């Protein structure tokens, strides 16, 4: 693709700052209007800002919601777009898109991959993973669900791998929800009853931030 | 400040059905000079938005011959003809006639599959989690369709709860069915003063609830 590409996305404690960059190689960067559009993980699209070009004395526009918090700058020299986001709030936490007007047809045409801005004061907590297993009863039919609860981490992502030697599983990976500050998640696997509990099931929960890898034999 | 109402927010479709996604603005978009800046976007899951049609009917450079925009003033209609799988994600309408750029809530083209009864499983709290000071009775309602589902929790019979965390998957390419997990997080103390734990899945493929329940004072 032609690409707009953006970085400097991260974890900022509230009232912090980030210098989000965006890189657009294209025919005539020099001439188009450049946009910034957030998408908070909670719902939809909200335009943050926009900047015209040299001709239009770099007329800068902003959504009531970010005014004075943010500055949008451009540096044609290097085909760079910026966003100084000062004095942040938790509600700023969103995926930031770089958006390039297609001067010749319409505006708000080309959007890059995006990036992440996480605003929260919570620290980098590990995950407490606990294994869910029937209880009594044992095998109630042909197949049987097994699971892992991944309780209590920050930030955003964990990766849950299952060890179910070949066994005819159906792993559902469930989205994490926020839960009294830190996230929670769960994953299920279904096994052949004519292999449980002989066959050693395991769930493998890594956490990037804080290089943790807990394994939980399901028994 | 114009509110792009989309109709409808969910749209089940067989893969050779005509789809229709409908947008409606709170004001007239017929600019005083330019004309009807009503735009539709497509964003596939885990991805950036893509421009489809601009100014109601003007398709953008790539958009297959199956996309059809039309509408006047406050009523707009995105009509995909024969729904190819490549098209499933969220559809957005935008307005850029008035500052600020407002988008619609987005319409999700889901995929049609027959009705399915979920497999419910209740799991009791692992000794391992107890040893921290909390409890989670997880309930997995697995492989159902449609996504119209209601879970109810029963502690000793006493009705409902309020420490529940429901989380749905998106459409599971394969059986094509949604899965969902009701977590109930109690305190060690509370756990140990209450006996029977009930999950009661209320679904369309039963007039009678699918009840799964365990008994604290056992395994």
């Amino acid at each position: 693709e032609v690409q707009p590409v953006e970085t400097g996305g991260g974890l900022v404690q509230p009232k912090g700052s980030l210098k989000l960059s965006c890189a657009a190689s294209g025919f005539s960067f020099n001439t188009n209007a450049m946009n910034w559009v957030r998408q908070a993980p909670g719902k939809g699209l909200e335009w943050v800002a926009r900047i015209r070009s040299k001709s239009n004395n770099y007329a800068t526009y902003y959504a009531d919601s970010v005014k004075d918090r943010f500055t949008i700058s451009r540096d044609d020299s290097q085909n760079m777009l910026y966003l100084q986001m000062n004095n942040l709030k938790t509600e700023d936490t969103a995926m930031y898109y770089c958006v390039r007007d297609q001067t010749g047809t319409a505006w708000f045409a080309y959007w890059g991959q995006g990036t992440l801005v996480t605003v929260s004061a919570a620290k980098t907590t590990p995950p407490s993973v606990y294994p869910l297993a029937p209880g009594c009863g044992d095998t109630t039919g042909s197949s049987v669900t097994l699971g892992c609860l991944v309780k209590g981490y920050f930030p955003e992502s964990v990766t849950v791998t299952w060890n179910s030697g070949s066994l005819s599983s159906s792993v559902h990976t469930f989205p994490a929800l926020l839960q009294s500050g830190l996230y929670t998640m769960s994953s299920s696997v279904t096994v052949p009853s004519s292999t449980w509990p002989s066959q050693t099931v395991t769930c493998s929960v890594a956490h990037p931030a804080s290089s943790t890898t807990v394994d939980k034999k399901l028994e | 400040d114009v509110v792009m109402t989309q109709t409808p927010l969910s749209l089940p479709v067989s893969l050779g059905d005509q789809a229709s996604i409908s947008c409606r603005s709170s004001q007239s978009l017929v600019h005083s000079n330019g004309n009807t800046y009503l735009h539709w976007y497509l964003q596939k899951p885990g991805q950036s938005p893509k421009l489809l049609i601009y100014k109601v009917s003007n398709r953008f450079s790539g958009v297959p011959d199956r996309f059809s925009g039309s509408g006047s003033g406050t009523d707009f209609t995105l009509k995909i003809s024969r729904v190819e799988a490549e098209d499933l994600g969220v559809y957005f309408c935008s307005q850029s006639t008035h500052v600020p750029l407002t988008f619609g809530a987005g319409t999700k083209l889901e995929l049609k599959r027959a009705d399915a009864a979920p497999t419910v499983s209740i799991f009791p709290p692992s000794s391992e989690q107890l040893t921290s000071g909390g409890a989670s009775v997880v309930c997995f309602l697995n492989n159902f369709y449609p996504k119209d589902i209601n879970v109810k929790w029963k502690i000793d019979g006493s009705e409902r709860q309020n420490g529940v965390l429901n989380s749905w998957t998106d459409q599971d390419s394969k059986d094509s069915t949604y899965s969902m997990s009701s977590t109930l997080t109690l305190t060690k103390d509370e756990y140990e003063r209450h006996n029977s734990y009930t999950c009661e899945a209320t679904h369309k493929t039963s007039t009678s609830p699918i009840v799964k329940s365990f008994n604290r004072n056992e395994c």
